[PDB]
Order: C-alpha cells, then structure tokens, then sequence
C-alpha cells in the first residue's frame, strides 16, 4: 500500500500422499510313508 | 465388494479283494482314509 491504494494477496497450498502395503503368508508341506512285510493270517494285524 | 470361492473334491476307490469282508473296506473309505486295524485283521482272516 502506497499513499489511496491498498493491495493484499495471500496464497496457501498443501499436499499429502501416503502408501502402505503389507503381505504375509506361510505355506507348509510334509509327507510321510512306510512299507513293511510279514513272513497264520492272524499275524497280518 | 468381496467374493470367495471354495471348491474341494476328494474321491477314493478302495480295492479289497474275504468275500463278504471285501465290501467293508471299500465302504469304510467314506471320510476315513486310514484303514481300521480290526477291519484289516478281519479281512486278513477272511
């Protein structure tokens, strides 16, 4: 302002950015086998 | 929006060749994968 004349200018600006990525997992595998022989029929148990 | 797909198919075909006891081991495969010890002994005796 100079002296009548008056001037005023105000500017405001804000920005915000956010990113969140999360991944959690588990996989399990297990195999077991057997084999046997027996050299009366009652013993088959 | 949420969508879920469930699909599980398990089929068994036991072969027990005990004339009458042969069908027991085949029928026992429904929900019971492991063979019964007593039923196995009965089939062995047969």
């Amino acid at each position: 302002r100079v002296l009548f004349a008056k001037k005023t200018k105000v500017e405001h600006r804000c920005t915000t950015n956010k990113l969140s990525e999360k991944h959690e997992g588990s996989f399990i595998q297990g195999a077991e086998k057997s084999i046997s022989l027996i050299r009366s029929e009652y013993g088959a148990a | 929006a949420a969508s879920g797909t469930q699909n599980n198919v398990l089929r068994g075909e036991p072969f027990i060749r005990g004339a009458g006891f042969i069908s027991g081991l085949s029928y026992l495969e429904l929900d019971n994968p492991a063979g019964n010890k007593r039923r196995y002994s009965a089939w062995a005796e047969s």
